[PDB]
């Protein structure tokens, strides 16, 4: 389907404050990108600028 | 004196017959209720021909309807012209055909198979001298693909010697309406390349093409196809039901233009054929008639005539003109066209010329052509169907119904070989 | 003659039975009571008794009453007939094992009493429409019960379901992965085809085209109501290509096993919106091969289609249709199957869509509804049998199902049975 | 017999082509509605050179409408006399040349060439002893300076024994209206002196010039200068239209006018010409018509002959006149101007007399002139041409065709060959 | 047929898409909220929808919801379709990298859907109308957005481009000259005919001519929209001349990058001082050649004249014209190129001038527009840069750039690539 860099993207309905996981800037729109074992939120516009699913995930277990 | 027996089956048949019967009841001036109200007695001299006489000078047609479905039923006899047909001879059912030639076949209308051929006996022991059979269906879906062959069988099985005459709506690539065509094409062509003596290959391509490019109609609905497909109809039987200065009938069609047994499928037209806001330039004498009716653009079938030759060709004419006119130009197509004919008959062209041209028009002619190009349509089918029959794909509904899949090898192997032979000759 | 049999089981189902009886009503005319004020264009749906009211032709079944109490005493009370308002006393609790074995046992041979009962006044019956939820104890447990006993009396019958399936991120209930997971036997055997929903669809097709920031559940059954009526549309009326209930299927299914197709509608707009475009019948056509307009979250690019339905309603001319199905073919963003090169069924009827006097959705004299057996929604199986695997390593609930009288093998029995059935739409589609 | 085909291409080569129908008509007493209402037989004895009789004795013109935008043709058709064209010779595109030659020759009007020479073929099939073609064109922009030449050489390939006669509109430097005429023209000369019979050429200079000095018009619009180019355009064709003492027919033109094959670019003109306050105070008699006629002001073409000399002449006079007064004036105008007359031909003036004058006129006499004078015309494009491709300039949007500076080169190459053919004489 | 989309983007370009639109309304008779009280002259800017209303095609977008807002409230709130007026959360701030990188980045899916389905709609298409300013942030970022996917998306279509410059004293941002270098890259690559324009000359223009002597931005609006309205004149409408849009490029482009004409009108004058002249042919013509009538700071006598395009229109006839034209070849001011003896394309149209009501610009029976590609236009950039490179010598602004997603050599590159253009104007020049 969608491997990217190694994980699905869904559509979810986006409000209140927010932040990419990789600009970290704040998403204006009301539409994000989200991997359901990354656990990830993104503008739609840097789906191909992250890291894969692995060192995400990986990361997120600090 | 040469009585016909009309059929018709699945939803497309019955449309188209039911405006075969529209126009060919304005040619008489048949009333609606039946009462006849024409112009000329040419139309009552051979008013037998169609219809039953019926006390009170009524006219009843000798049409048999049949459909696996009530809707379609309803939708004629709730027509304009419904109430002119005979309550005896709606033959259905209750359950439709489901779009599968095996239902049609086997299961379910194998039973109204037995009350159809009983009422058709009827209608043709009423007549006084029977000459053919003249069936209206479809080769997609399976109430049509499936019936109206089997009825076919069944009725050259007991009338081996009269002449039977299909109309076939049947399918294109660009222009299909239901998934499994390849299917129901495939198994009734098997039988239909058998058993009938003249097969007119229709598809709606050809009918749209010509809607919008001559016709230039902008929303042109399947009643406008209809009300071509029927002209065509009404036009070939002109020899048996007025007078002319060359009679032609159905048997001395088929002699003439079918060399060898199987290749009797047929590509019909018309002309002249004008859009409103063009035919107060046009002059409809002969020359343009015979122009326009041997354009490419003008056959009923997608299929080019330049991709292939013509075997035979007839010309049936209706209207005041000269023989000699005619034949130049059917000499002048065939010598300057002459690359598009096989060498190998002397002459491809017949002509037959009637008196009495359809109401409105001051000339009018009917083309038919028996041209090997026609394997175009018949090769594509085939090339659909292996692409779903080598995968097996929707086999389970068809072997449902207690069908098997060496029917389906055998139908295709005769695919192949009725292309190869109209390959032959190319 | 041509006649249906309309069940419906669980909370979604029956409500979703409230909109679509009340669509009918409105389009043949018949008052919310049942009396008719001024051709057996009704006959499909409603069966006529000598006092001039048309009583439905309906089956409202819930182990818990509710809904079926809310029926009985709303606007439409006196629509339907009284003895088929079936009524149970104890909540299924969102457990198949409750609805399958235990509860929905006892209220069972009333039920299909009084489907026999309404199927001895069909002359010329055709199929079944049952409606239902996959999450619900109910909608799961007492649709097996019902259609194991449905596939054996009336096994020639067609069997059409309309579900509505777990959705992505949106989720009412902790074990629908379990509940679904155990339908799946039912939809496999004993079905013919299924039309899955996602409510995450529909909420945001209502956010972006019907411009309503937050609907409540009537938005969506009145949607599924119009795509119904869609679907029976060809069967209540006449058209230029009537489309049979089992030509349907034919057309719709490939493989005995492969018949869960998506479902969407067009044109899905608002009545402001309308008055500035055209609505012709290639924008509508054009319109149903979007991803944002597919009523299951997946993406259709993601797999390809085997076969679709186009069922027109209301202003189409068949050249119309022609024209946009040929562009439709000329996109290669729209993939399709080498081993069907045919793919599109057309039927084309001459009724226009009718609106619900209070809804939103806009008057539009036309309307395509389009249907699509394609391999994407493989995916929208792959999340949620992923949902379950998390929670079966644990055993997570188990102990309230196998405590009511569920064999405990029965969840990897389930779990084995999908994964052959996702490895085939995978494996068709190559 | 003796049947003309006529084609309109480009803007100005329709707006001629329109005023020459509506003049014709005028002639022949032909109403807008096609529906004859004349006065003399004359009139019909040879409708048949522009005009297909069609039923109820209406009479269409034998005419091919081409183009690259619908603007011209919607103007057309909604104009005094569109109506009486047939609809489906309105052959046109949907994206215009956009000035460029490419375009017309090579990529958009590449596609509709095939459309425009079927029905070509169906007009000269109609004719019963087709003579020749009639095509109005201009030199300037894109639609007609590369779809008429690539149309000439389509239709010389296919009718190689034909005349072919175009009337073309070509660029001035002092009433320019497209920045690239220079390449446009000599891309299109170089088809033109090859493939084409006769072509006459044509100035807007020079036709503003007769408005203002000779008829004193003061404002003259474009309508006014089509009308005087389609009053020569009726002259020429008219010994094949109406009986005379001397009957030239446009073949005879050619053999007289043409001494060698490539010098066949012509200069026409007209009298009487007065402005319409002055009229009362002229004397038509033919003295006074050969005066004006070959008076440097009355041709239409900006080349002053009295930079060169006269290889043929050829006077088509209408009326009835004396014989004997026109061998008089046209060997006295001959005699008395020998220096600018070529010696090595003994007789430089061809005489046609036509007994039917234009309509409100008694005499009438159109001019043509074959001099070297119109080199002029030949050498003045090529220098703006080789101003522009020294530097290159706007050959972008040519090489994005396809286009190669090769072609440009031999264009031009072949320009130079021309003139200096014309100059060897001199 | 012989459609254009018409996309205004920026807060100047949505003001003068506000004019324009305006001005069409009343040319076309055409009511404010799109009906037409009572020939397909209107075909080529408005799509005919079945209720006998008239939508705009056109695009609006602007990435701070201010001034469409005020759009969406004004009295053409019905005239254009609710959905193509596009406006985003944020305001791009003056900052070419928020909006080609940052911003609008999440608002091009959009803005290219809408302009895909216009075209979808257009049987005739030939090119596009965008409006903006390379002042602004929006007006120089989302224009380089969107002309690099329109330019591979419609590769073949025309691409006019109309544009507010910044001039050589009157300005109203500090970042300018870095918006319209960066900007310059878009004009360069990327389109086939951008016409400059400035505030400070029809500042001049209207205190000199129209004698107004302190006008706001609707005042020059007002003259812009009637500079578009000639250009597409003869497009809308017959005439003894017919400019085609790509005949227009062929007779103004010499050179692949050398496609920046300057744009004038005549007869620019008041109620009042009309009357007392007569404004013929002649006289307009000769009024489109002084250095008081061009629209940007230049003076022409510095520059060579290359090729020029005379639009006339109203009661014209081509006797006059070529005796204008004549004379002016045969003054020493209005020079020219050696390598061009033709220079002047001309187009008439039958068509006048249309007065707007509450407009300062009189009726007049003859109107011209002469475009012209010159040389002196070369100066104006040679302004432009020398601005840039005294800030960013210091490295003056540059910390906003970079902060949002912009390569801080693309300056350096931007820098080069005009260094190539205004050599590229005087090279030609010799
Ligand atoms: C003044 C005039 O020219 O009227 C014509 C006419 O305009 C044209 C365009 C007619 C017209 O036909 C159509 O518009 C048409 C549309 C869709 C499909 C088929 C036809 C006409 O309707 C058709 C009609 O034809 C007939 O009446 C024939 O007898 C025909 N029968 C019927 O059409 C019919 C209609 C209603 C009920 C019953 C019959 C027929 C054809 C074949 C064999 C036997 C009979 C005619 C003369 C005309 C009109 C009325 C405009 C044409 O039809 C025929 C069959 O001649 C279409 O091109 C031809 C050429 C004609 O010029
Ligand atoms: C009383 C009288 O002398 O009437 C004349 C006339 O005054 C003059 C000035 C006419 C007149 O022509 C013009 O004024 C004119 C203006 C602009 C462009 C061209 C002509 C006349 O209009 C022109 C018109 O000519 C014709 O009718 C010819 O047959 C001509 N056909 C048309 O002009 C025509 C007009 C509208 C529609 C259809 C045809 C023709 C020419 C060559 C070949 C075939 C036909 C005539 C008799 C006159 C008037 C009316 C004033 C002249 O025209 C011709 C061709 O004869 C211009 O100089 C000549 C000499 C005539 O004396
Ligand atoms: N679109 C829609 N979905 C509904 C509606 N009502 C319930 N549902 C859906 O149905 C799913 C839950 O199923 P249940 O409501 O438990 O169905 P049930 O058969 O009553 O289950 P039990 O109460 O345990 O018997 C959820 O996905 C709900 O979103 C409705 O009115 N409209
Ligand atoms: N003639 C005219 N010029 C305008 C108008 N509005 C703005 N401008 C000019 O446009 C230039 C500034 O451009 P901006 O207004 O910042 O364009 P923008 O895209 O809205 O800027 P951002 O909000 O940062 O995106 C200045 O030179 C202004 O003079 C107007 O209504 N008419
Ligand atoms: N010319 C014409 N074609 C039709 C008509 N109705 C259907 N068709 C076409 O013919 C085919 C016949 O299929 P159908 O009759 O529906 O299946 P069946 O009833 O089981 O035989 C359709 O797929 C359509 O493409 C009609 O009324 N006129
Ligand atoms: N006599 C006359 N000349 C015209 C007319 N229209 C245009 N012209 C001139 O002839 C030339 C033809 O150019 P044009 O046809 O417009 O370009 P094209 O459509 O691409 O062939 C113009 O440059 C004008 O100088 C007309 O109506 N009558
Ligand atoms: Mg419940
Ligand atoms: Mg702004
Ligand atoms: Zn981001
Ligand atoms: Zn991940």
């Amino acid at each position: 389907a969608r491997y990217t860099n190694g994980h699905l993207f869904t559509t979810i309905s986006v409000s209140g404050m927010t932040m990419c996981y990789a600009c970290n800037k704040s998403i204006t729109a009301k539409e994000a990108l989200i991997c359901p074992t990354c656990n990830v939120t993104i503008h739609n516009r840097c789906k191909d600028t992250l890291a894969n699913c692995t060192k995400v995930k990986q990361k997120q277990q600090k | 004196m040469r009585e016909i027996v009309h059929i018709q089956a699945g939803q497309c048949g019955n449309q188209i017959g039911a405006k075969f019967w529209e126009v060919i009841s304005d040619e008489h001036g048949i009333d609606p209720t039946g009462s006849y109200h024409g112009d000329s007695d040419l139309q009552l001299e051979r008013i037998n021909v169609y219809y039953n006489e019926a006390t009170g000078n009524k006219y009843v047609p000798r049409a048999i309807l049949v459909d696996l479905e009530p809707g379609t039923m309803d939708s004629v006899r709730s027509g304009p012209f419904g109430q002119i047909f005979r309550p005896d001879n709606f033959v259905f059912g209750q359950s439709g055909a489901g779009n599968n030639w095996a239902k049609g076949h086997y299961t379910e209308g194998a039973e109204l198979v037995d009350s159809v051929l009983d009422v058709v006996r009827k209608e043709s022991e009423s007549c006084d001298c029977l000459q053919g059979f003249q069936l209206t269906h479809s080769l997609g879906g399976g109430t049509g693909s499936g019936m109206g062959t089997l009825l076919i069988s069944k009725i050259r099985e007991e009338y081996p010697d009269r002449i039977m005459n299909t109309f076939s709506v049947m399918p294109s690539p660009k222009v299909s309406d239901t998934v499994v065509e390849p299917y129901n094409a495939t198994l009734s062509v098997h039988q239909l390349v058998e058993n009938t003596d003249e097969t007119y290959s229709i598809d709606n391509e050809a009918l749209y093409d010509i809607c919008f490019r001559t016709l230039k109609l902008t929303t042109p609905t399947y009643g406008d196809l209809n009300h071509l497909v029927s002209a065509t109809m009404s036009g070939v039987t002109t020899c048996l039901r007025f007078p002319g200065q060359l009679n032609a009938d159905l048997r001395k069609l088929a002699v003439n233009m079918v060399p060898f047994p199987r290749l009797h499928f047929f590509m019909p037209g018309f002309a002249p054929l004008t859009s409103r806001g063009s035919q107060q330039y046009r002059a409809l004498t002969v020359p343009e008639l015979t122009q326009q009716m041997f354009d490419s653009k003008n056959m009923m079938a997608a299929c080019d005539p330049r991709h292939g030759r013509y075997l035979t060709v007839a010309a049936i004419f209706r209207g005041r003109m000269s023989m000699k006119e005619v034949d130049e130009q059917m000499l002048n197509v065939q010598n300057k066209n002459s690359s598009y004919f096989v060498e190998w008959i002397p002459n491809n062209v017949k002509t037959a010329v009637c008196d009495i041209p359809p109401r409105g028009l001051k000339m009018s002619a009917t083309f038919i052509g028996n041209s090997t190009a026609i394997q175009e349509l018949f090769k594509r089918i085939s090339e659909q169907f292996t692409a779903m029959f080598r995968r097996k794909a929707f086999l389970h509904w068809y072997t449902g119904e207690g069908m098997d899949e060496m029917e389906f090898t055998e139908a295709e192997s005769n695919m192949n070989d009725l292309v190869s032979e109209y390959q032959q000759y190319q | 003659m041509r006649e249906c049999i309309s069940i419906h089981v669980g909370q979604a189902g029956v409500q979703i039975g409230n909109a679509c009886w009340e669509l009918y009503c409105l389009e043949h005319g018949i008052q919310p009571d049942g009396q008719m004020p001024s051709d057996d264009s009704f006959n499909t749906f409603f069966s006529e008794t000598g006092a001039g009211k048309h009583v439905p032709r309906a089956v409202f079944v819930d182990l818990e009453p509710t809904v079926i109490d809310e029926v009985r005493t709303g606007t439409y009370r006196q629509l339907f007939h009284p003895e088929q308002l079936i009524t149970g006393k104890e909540d299924a609790a969102n457990n198949y094992a409750r609805g399958h074995y235990t509860i929905g046992k006892e209220i069972i041979d009333l039920v299909l009493d009084r489907i026999r009962k309404l199927a001895d006044q069909c002359t010329g019956l055709q199929g079944f429409l049952v409606f239902h939820s996959f999450g619900g104890g109910t909608g799961s447990g007492f649709t097996s019960l019902l259609m194991e006993r449905l596939s054996v009396d009336y096994g020639k019958k067609s069997k059409l379901e309309f579900s509505i399936y777990p959705a992505p991120q949106v989720s009412t209930a902790v074990v629908e992965p379990y509940n679904s997971i155990l339908t799946t036997h039912t939809t496999l055997e004993h079905s013919d085809c299924a039309f899955m929903v996602d409510n995450e669809a529909i909420y945001d097709i209502c956010r972006r085209n019907l411009d309503i920031e937050r609907p409540t559940y009537t938005n969506l059954n009145r949607l599924i109501s119009q795509i119904v009526s869609s679907i029976t549309a060809s069967l209540r009326f006449d058209g230029a290509l009537n489309v049979d209930l089992t030509e349907f299927q034919t057309n719709l299914v490939p493989y005995p096993r492969i018949h869960f197709p998506l479902a969407t509608y067009a044109p899905v707009i608002s009545a402001e919106k309308a008055y500035h475009e055209q609505l012709s019948v290639a924008e509508i056509t054009n319109a149903c091969f979007e991803p944002a307009n597919q009523m299951v979250k997946c993406d259709p690019r993601h797999g390809k289609y085997m076969a679709c339905c186009l069922l027109y309603r209301g202003d189409v001319v068949p050249k119309d249709v022609n024209a946009a199905i040929a562009t439709i073919k000329t996109k290669r963003s729209i993939q399709f199957v080498d081993w069907c090169p045919t793919g599109f069924k057309v039927g084309i009827n001459y009724q226009p869509p009718t609106v619900v006097p209070g809804g939103d959705l806009a008057k539009v004299q036309r309307a395509v509804c389009m249907l699509s057996n394609t391999t994407a929604i493989a995916e929208a199986w792959a999340r949620l049998d992923h949902k379950f695997d998390l929670m079966y390593a644990k055993r997570a609930f188990v102990h309230w199902y196998v405590g009511e009288g569920m064999e405990e093998g029965e969840f990897s029995e389930a779990r084995e049975d999908m994964a052959a059935l996702e490895k085939d739409y995978e494996e068709v589609g190559v």
